[PDB]
C-alpha cells in the first residue's frame, strides 16, 4: 500500500514521517473512495474481461492455442484463462492499495522462474494482460481507465 | 564431506593402521561402480530441468498447494519450491558420485526439519516431490544406475521425515 | 603509516549485473600500505588492470616511522 | 591394409532409407540449398542496404 | 541530483534572494509540463524492452559488432550492451521527469568515457544506439512529449562523445 | 582448458600445483592426440552436421519455422542455422581444451538475456543442440561419441 | 580424494560437475587398481624403508643425532623414526585417494607449529622424507615410482 | 589469463573460424611437451625454498643491499624481498605449465613497476635475483625442461627492465 | 617512542591527549637523562659485550659453530657477531625511545622469515641476545641494568 511504502522509507531513514510523506498519505486517503468504485466496476465485469481478453490473446497468437503451444487442449486453455483471472484480481487489489506492493508480492516475484518451469512463454502472458487492459478500459470511465492503466502497465512491465 | 575412498582411509587412520587387503577390497568395490556412476551423473545434469518439471506435474501442481491459500500459492513460493527441488537433485547427484550419504547429512539434511517447521512448508508433500523425482530419474539413468541413485534419494526422504 | 593512492579498472567477466556498478569498475582510492599487496592481487585475479599507483603518505626507504 | 568399418548392415535393402540425397529439389525452404559459406556474411534480415 | 524546482531554488539561495515572480514563472512553466511528462514516462516503462530491441535492430545487430571480432560478439558482451542500453533509457526517463540533465551527469556520464576506453567499448556505436532509441521513443511518447524526451537523449550522446 | 582451471585453483590457494592436479594435467596431455582427431572429424563434417540438425529441429518443432515463429522466412532460417554453426564451433574448441571454459565464455553467459531480447525460444535452441549431438554421434566412433556427448550435453544444460 | 575435491569445487560454484571434472573422475577410477598395487608394495616394504631412510638422514645430518640435537638419545631417535613411519603411512593413503586432501589434514596443517614447539628442525624432517622417497623409488617400478614421487614431493614441499 | 590451447582458440574465435590444420599443429606441439612440464613443475615446487635461498646467496645477500642504507636492510624488508621472490618463482612455474606468458602480464607485471617505482625498490637487483633463480632452476629440472622453464624467467626480467 | 605511541592512540580516538597520557609523557622526559647515560655506557662497552656474548653463545651451542651449523667458518662467524652487534645497537635506540617501536620495525618484524631463508636457528639467536644481556647487566648499575633488561627481554620474546 501507500502507507506501507511510506513507513518503510521512514524506518530506513530512522525518522518520523516527513511533511511531504504525510501529504502523500493525505492525497491517497482522499482518492480512496474513487479507487474503491473503480475496483468494484472491474470486479463485476471480471468474467467478461477475462473471456474477451483471452479471445484477443488467442487471435494475437494462434500458436499458444495450437498443438505445439502450451495453452492447447481444454484443460490448458482453462488454466491460461485462470491465470488471467488471477492477474485481474491482483490488479483490483493494487488499485485499492494505491501501490503495486500487493500485486508484486503475489504475482511478479519469481514469475519468470515459475513460467519457465511451466514452459509458458512470458511475452504471450504479457499480451494477455495488455488485452485485459483494453477490455477493462472500455468499461471504465476515461479518468478511471487512466488510473487502471498504470496498474495494468506495471504488470506488463514486470513480466515481458 | 566424505566419500567412499576417504571413509575407508579415515577409519584406518583413527586405528593408526596401515592400509590392508580387507580395506583394499572395499576400495576396489567402489572403483568398479565408479564408471557407471559418472555416466548417471551426466544424464541427470543434462535433464535436470525436465526432471523437476515432471516431478512437479506428478505431485505438486494441479493440487490444493498451488490453489490459493496453499503453501506453493503465489509466484514467490512456487519459485522457492522448485528451487529447493533443484537443490535436492544436485546434492543427490553429488552423493551418488561420492558413494557416501554423509554429504547429504552435512549440507542438505542439517537443520532442514526445523527450518521447514518455522516456514510452514509441509514436509510430507516435499518428501512426495523427492520420491517423484527419484522415479523420473530412475527412468533416465537406466536400471543399473537407478539402484545406486535410489538409495541417496531415499536417504534424503527419510531424513526429512 | 604509509598510504597508497591507486586507480584501477575492473571488468565483470563471470556475470552480468543490472545494478549500477560503475563505482566498482573505476575506483581511485587510498589504501593502507599493509593492505595493498592483497588489494593488488585481488584486482589482478579479477582481470582488472591497475592504471596507477602513487605513495600518498610516507617516505621512501624510511627505516622507522613506517 | 583393410578399411574395415562397414559393420552395421551395409544396405537395409530396397524398401529402407535410400534416395538419402533428396537435398536440392526446390528452393531452400529448409536448410539444404543455403550456402554454408554465405553464413559468414549474412547481412541485415531486412537487407535494405 | 537536482530537479527543475530545486534548480530555481538553488540559484536564488546563492543570491540570498527570496523567491520572486520571475522565478515563480519558471516554476509555473515546469508545473504545466509535468502532467505530460508523467504520461510519457509510463509509456516508456511499459515498452522499454521493445524500445531496446527495435533500437538494436536499427543500429547494433546484423553488423560487424555482432559478427566475430566485434565488441558485441559473444553472449556475455551482447548481454552487457543491451544492459547499457537499458540504463540509458531508464536514466533519460528519470531526467525527463526531473526536467533537469544533472542526474545524467552525476550517475551515467561520470567516469563512463574512461571506463569505456579501458574496456574497448566503441563510443561512436554506443552513441548511435542512443540516437536510435530516441527515434523509437519519440514515436511511442507522441510529439509534445518527444521534444522534451529528445533533449535528454541528446545530452547523453554529447557527453559520451 | 584443463590447464587454466588447475592453475587458477592453485593461485587462489596461493600454492604450487597439487600432486592430484599435476596428474590430471598429465592425463590430459596423453588424451590430447585422440581429442584432436575427434575435433577434426567434426570440423570436416560440419556443414553436413549443421544442415541435418537444422532439418531435424524444424521437423521436431514446426512452430519455429511458421509465421508466428522466429525462424520463419529464409533470412531468419539462415540466422538460426548460423547460430547452430556457432555452437558447433564452440563444441570443437571445448573438446580440444578438455573443458567447457572456452565454450562457456563465448556462448553460455548472458545467453538467456540475449535470446530473450531476440525473442527466440530457448527450449527450441536446446533441441537444435540435441539434434546436432545425434548427427555428430553417428559420424563419431562410439568411444569418441561419448566424449563429444558430454560437451554437447553441457551446452544443452546451460541453454535451459 | 579426487572425488571429494571435484564435488567441493562444484558445490562452491553451485553447479553440477563439469564435463572435464567428470572425465577426471573416469580417469581416476581406471587408475585406481594400479594405485592400490603401488600402495600395497610400499606398505609391505615399510619397515625397511623407514630404517634405511633413518640411517641416510642421520648420515646426511650429524647434528640431529648429537647431544645438542633433538634426535639425540634412544627415546628421541625412536620418536624420529616413528614420525617417519607416520609420514609413510600418510603417503600410502594419498596414493589411493589420488589427492593429498586426506594427507593434508592429518600431517601438513599445523606441522610447522608442532615442530617449533618440539624444537625439532623442520629442514631435517624434510630431508628424512626425501630419504624415504629414494628408498621407496628403488622398490617401485619406474612408472609407479613417478606417481609415488609426487606424493613424497608434496610432503617435502609442505615441510618447508 | 590464457594458456597455449586457449590462445589458439581465442585467435580463431575472433575470426569465427573452425579449427584448421595449422591450428591443430600448434595444439599438437603443446600436447607433446606437456608431460615434461608437469615433471618440471613438481621439481620446482618441492625445492622452492632452496631455490630462493641459493638465488639470494648468489645475487642479493652478503652485499650492500643487506647492509644499512640498502633496500633489503631490516628484517621487514628482507622478508618482503624474499616474499616477492617466492611469487616470481610460483608464477613462472604456472606460466611454464600453461605454455603462455599471459598470466605473468596479468597477475605479476601489471602494477608491479608502478609500486616498485614509488617504493624505490632497485630494479636491476630484482632482475638479477630473477636471473639468479633461472640459473638455479635449470640445474634441477634437467634437459627435458630447462629451455622451457628459462623463457618465462626471461619474460619476467625483460618486463621489469 | 613513548611520544609517538601516545599521539597515535589519541589520533585514533580523535581526541586531545588524556591527563593520564600526558602524565606518562612527563614521567618519560624526567627519566630521559638517566636513559641517555645508560645508552652511552652500553655504546662504549659494545665491542666487549659482543665479543663476550659471542663466546658464551658458542659455548652454549657448539653445533652452530660446527661444519653442519650455519655459523661455521670465519665469514659465517663474523656475520653471527655482526648480527649480535646490530641487536645491541637496536637495544640502545630502544632505551632512549622508552619503547620498542623503533626496535620492532628494524629488527623484529620479518625476523623469522629472514632467518628461515638463511636457515639460521632462531632459538640460538635468542640465546645470543640473552648472553648479551648478561654481559651488559654486569657493566650497568643494578637499577640501570633492570631498565636495560626489559629491552633485552623484549628482543628475546619477539624471536622465540
Ligand atoms: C495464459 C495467459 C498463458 C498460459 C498459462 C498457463 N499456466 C499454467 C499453469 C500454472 N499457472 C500458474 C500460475 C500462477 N500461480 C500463481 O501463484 C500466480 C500468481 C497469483 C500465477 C499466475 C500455476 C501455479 C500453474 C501450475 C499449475 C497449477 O496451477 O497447479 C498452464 C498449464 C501448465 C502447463 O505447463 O501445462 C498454462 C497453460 N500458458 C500460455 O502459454 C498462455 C500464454
Ligand atoms: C536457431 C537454433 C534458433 C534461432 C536463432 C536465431 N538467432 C537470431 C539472431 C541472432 N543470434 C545471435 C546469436 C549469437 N551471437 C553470439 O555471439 C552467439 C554466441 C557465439 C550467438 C549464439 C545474434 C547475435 C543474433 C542477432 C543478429 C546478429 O547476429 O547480428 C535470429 C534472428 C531473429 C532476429 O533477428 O530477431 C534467429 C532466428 N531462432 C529460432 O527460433 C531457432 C530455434
Ligand atoms: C552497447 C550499446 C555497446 C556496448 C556496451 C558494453 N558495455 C560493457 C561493459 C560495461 N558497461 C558499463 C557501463 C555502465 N555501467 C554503469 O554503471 C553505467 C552507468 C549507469 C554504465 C553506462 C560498465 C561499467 C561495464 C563494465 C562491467 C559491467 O558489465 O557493468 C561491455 C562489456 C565489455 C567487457 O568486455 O567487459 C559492452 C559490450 N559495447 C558495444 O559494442 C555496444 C556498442
Ligand atoms: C627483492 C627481490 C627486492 C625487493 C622487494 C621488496 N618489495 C617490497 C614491497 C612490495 N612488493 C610488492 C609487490 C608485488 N605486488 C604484487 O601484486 C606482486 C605479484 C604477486 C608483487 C611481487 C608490493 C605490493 C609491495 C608493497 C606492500 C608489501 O610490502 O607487501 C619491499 C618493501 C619496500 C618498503 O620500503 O617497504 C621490498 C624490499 N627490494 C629489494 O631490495 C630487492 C631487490
Ligand atoms: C648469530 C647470532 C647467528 C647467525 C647469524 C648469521 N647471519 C647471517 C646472515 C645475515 N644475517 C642478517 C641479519 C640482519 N640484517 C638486518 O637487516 C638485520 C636487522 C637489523 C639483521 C639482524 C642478514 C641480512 C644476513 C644476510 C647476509 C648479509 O650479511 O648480508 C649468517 C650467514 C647466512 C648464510 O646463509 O651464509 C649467519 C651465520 N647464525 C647462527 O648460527 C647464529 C646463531
Amino acid at each position: 500500500s501507500v502507507l506501507t511504502k511510506a513507513i518503510v522509507n521512514a524506518d530506513a531513514e530512522a525518522r518520523y514521517l516527513s511533511p511531504g510523506e504525510l501529504d502523500r498519505i493525505k492525497s491517497f486517503v482522499a482518492s480512496g473512495e474513487r479507487r474503491l468504485r473503480i475496483a468494484q466496476t472491474l470486479t463485476e465485469a471480471r468474467e467478461r474481461i477475462v473471456k474477451q481478453a483471452g479471445d484477443q490473446l488467442f487471435q494475437k497468437r494462434p500458436d499458444v492455442v495450437s498443438p505445439g503451444g502450451n495453452a492447447y487442449g481444454e484443460k490448458m486453455t482453462a488454466l491460461c484463462l485462470r491465470d488471467l483471472d488471477y492477474y485481474l484480481r491482483l490488479v483490483t487489489y493494487g488499485i485499492v492499495a494505491g501501490d503495486v506492493t500487493p500485486i508484486e508480492e503475489i504475482g511478479i516475484i519469481g514469475v519468470k522462474e515459475m513460467y519457465n518451469s511451466l514452459q509458458t512463454p512470458i511475452p504471450a502472458v504479457a499480451e494477455g494482460v495488455r488485452a485485459m487492459k483494453n477490455v477493462a478500459t472500455s468499461l471504465l470511465s476515461g479518468d478511471d481507465a487512466a488510473e487502471a492503466g498504470f496498474y495494468f502497465d506495471y504488470l506488463v512491465g514486470a513480466m515481458q | 564431506m566424505q566419500d567412499a575412498i576417504t571413509a575407508v582411509i579415515n577409519n584406518y587412520d583413527v586405528q593408526g593402521k596401515y592400509l590392508d587387503g580387507a580395506a583394499l577390497d572395499k576400495l576396489k568395490a567402489y572403483f568398479t561402480t565408479g564408471a557407471v556412476r559418472v555416466r548417471a551423473a551426466a544424464v541427470i545434469s543434462s535433464n535436470a530441468t525436465t526432471i523437476i518439471k515432471e516431478a512437479a506435474a506428478k505431485a505438486l501442481i494441479y493440487s490444493d498447494l498451488t490453489r490459493p491459500g496453499g503453501n506453493m500459492y503465489t509466484t514467490r513460493r512456487y519459485a522457492a519450491c522448485i528451487r529447493d527441488m533443484d537443490y535436492f537433485l544436485r546434492y543427490a547427484t553429488y552423493a551418488m558420485l561420492a558413494g557416501d550419504p554423509s554429504i547429504l547429512d552435512e549440507r542438505v539434511l542439517n537443520g532442514l526439519k526445523e527450518t521447514y517447521n518455522s516456514l510452514g512448508v509441509p514436509i510430507a508433500a516435499t518428501v512426495g516431490g523427492i520420491q517423484a523425482m527419484k522415479e523420473v530419474v530412475g527412468g533416465l539413468v537406466g536400471p543399473d544406475a537407478a539402484k545406486e541413485a535410489s538409495i541417496y534419494f531415499d536417504y534424503l526422504s527419510s531424513g526429512l521425515s | 603509516s604509509r598510504y597508497f593512492k591507486v586507480t584501477a579498472c575492473i571488468p565483470s567477466l563471470k556475470r552480468v549485473r543490472t545494478g549500477r556498478e560503475l563505482q566498482n569498475t573505476f575506483f581511485t582510492k587510498l589504501v593502507p600500505y599493509e593492505n595493498w599487496f592483497t588489494e593488488q592481487q585481488r584486482i589482478q585475479k579479477a582481470g582488472g588492470k591497475v592504471l596507477s599507483v602513487k605513495l600518498f603518505t610516507g617516505v621512501q626507504g624510511a627505516n622507522t616511522g613506517v | 591394409i583393410d578399411s574395415i568399418k562397414i559393420e552395421d548392415p551395409v544396405k537395409p535393402g530396397d524398401f529402407a532409407n535410400f534416395l538419402d540425397m533428396a537435398r536440392g529439389i526446390e528452393s531452400r525452404t529448409g536448410v539444404w540449398s543455403i550456402s554454408y559459406e554465405s553464413l559468414r556474411t549474412l547481412g541485415p534480415p531486412e537487407g535494405g542496404m
